[PDB]
């Protein structure tokens, strides 16, 4: 099912496709085009797409992906100027009519950071608590390890 | 001389250390125009490098960028042959703000190269990247499930300044990148 991945630039939206594409078995001949990665599994596969960022293309993804199941929002922990910034813009997304049946993957990256805000942390900061017609997880990664990033989509198959 | 020869394997190793090189050696100037012709002529440069160069977020980079695609001629081209131009002459970033950031400055482009052919150039920026999100889900195989023409057009419903674009253009675009990928560029 094809899955739309959103973030403030720098979350580690690419760092986790790159990790995802590691763990594939089937190897993929390079094309021209948006960074998307299919997790395939026996009974579901996931095709993660990093195609958002600004406001004039969303119209784009709102259609392409109209009614899909899941969303992620990738957060980076360790910006603490910033978490307000990605509430806002969380927000935004789960206000859209096209993704009102998205259940919520929420990535809190860069938690190998010192400084980084813990799970219970950004739970606050992005407001999590509340969402009333949304199921939601965060899940706490390090893109870099690649920690966490299959714990999500596992919690994103046990939803789907 | 040889520095020349070594500032075009530095670039390829490293972009801006090979921009660093050239600009401190004297043989390159260290003006966005001057930087933009050289990676236009592209003499002993890997494409993947231009584009990484390209796609920097950098103030410099990003006037590198300007001035790159005002070097570019687009003048009675459609859309997808102009895409096709642009995206022979460096090869194009996946991360999704650089393509973004390519399509605004090539949209700009090519409007002022075919006045009247689109109302703004926010529309033009718009089916710019739709039509890269055509070329990916067309041809990257991690998409299982190709789009139709019918679901290219409603994709694009609305970004003609709120209005709708002729649905003949975007079926002439549609099966042209059916028909041909755009190029994996060669250097
Ligand atoms: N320390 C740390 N850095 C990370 C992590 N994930 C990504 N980064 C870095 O953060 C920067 C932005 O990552 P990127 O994947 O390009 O972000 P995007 O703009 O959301 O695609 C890069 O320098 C990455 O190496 C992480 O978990 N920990
Ligand atoms: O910017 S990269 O993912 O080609």
């Amino acid at each position: 099912m094809r899955i739309l991945m959103v973030g403030l630039d720098a979350a580690g939206k690419t760092t986790i496709l790159y990790k995802l594409k590691l763990g594939e078995i089937v190897t993929t001949i390079p094309t021209i085009g948006f960074n998307v990665e299919t997790v395939e599994y026996k009974n579901i596969s996931f095709t993660v797409w990093d195609v958002g960022g600004q406001d004039k293309i969303r119209p784009l993804w709102r259609h392409y992906f109209q009614n899909t199941q899941g969303l992620i929002f990738v957060v980076d922990s360790n910006d603490r100027e910033r978490v307000n910034e990605a509430r806002e813009e969380l927000m935004r997304m789960l206000a859209e009519d096209e993704l009102r049946d998205a259940v919520l993957l929420v990535f809190a990256n860069k938690q190998d950071l010192p400084n980084a805000m813990n799970a219970a942390e950004i739970t606050d900061k992005l407001g999590l608590h509340s969402l009333r017609h949304r199921n939601w997880y965060i899940q706490a990664t390090c893109a870099t390890s690649g920690d966490g990033l299959y714990e999500g989509l596992d919690w994103l198959s046990n939803q789907l | 001389n040889r520095k020349m020869a070594m500032g075009r394997k530095k670039f390829n190793m490293d972009p801006k250390k090979g921009i660093q090189f050239l600009v401190e050696n004297e043989l390159l100037q260290n003006t966005p125009e001057e930087i933009a012709r050289f990676l236009y002529k592209g003499e002993g440069l890997n494409k993947t490098a231009i584009g990484d160069y390209l796609g920097e977020r950098e103030e410099l980079n990003l006037a590198v960028l300007h001035a790159f695609v005002d070097l570019h001629e687009f003048t009675d081209l459609n859309l997808v042959q102009a895409l096709r131009q642009f995206l022979w002459s460096f090869r194009l970033p996946g991360k999704a703000q650089k393509i973004d950031r390519m399509m605004e400055a090539f949209a700009q482009r090519y409007c002022l190269c075919n006045p009247g052919v689109f109302q703004s150039t926010d529309t033009c920026y718009v089916l710019s990247y739709s039509v890269i999100m055509l070329n990916t889900d067309l041809h990257n195989p991690n998409v299982r499930d190709k789009m139709g023409l019918e679901r290219f057009v409603a994709m694009n419903r609305g970004i003609n300044e709120g209005g709708d674009l002729p649905e003949e253009l975007l079926r002439n675009l549609y099966d042209s990148i059916r028909n041909e990928p755009f190029k994996i560029p060669e250097d």
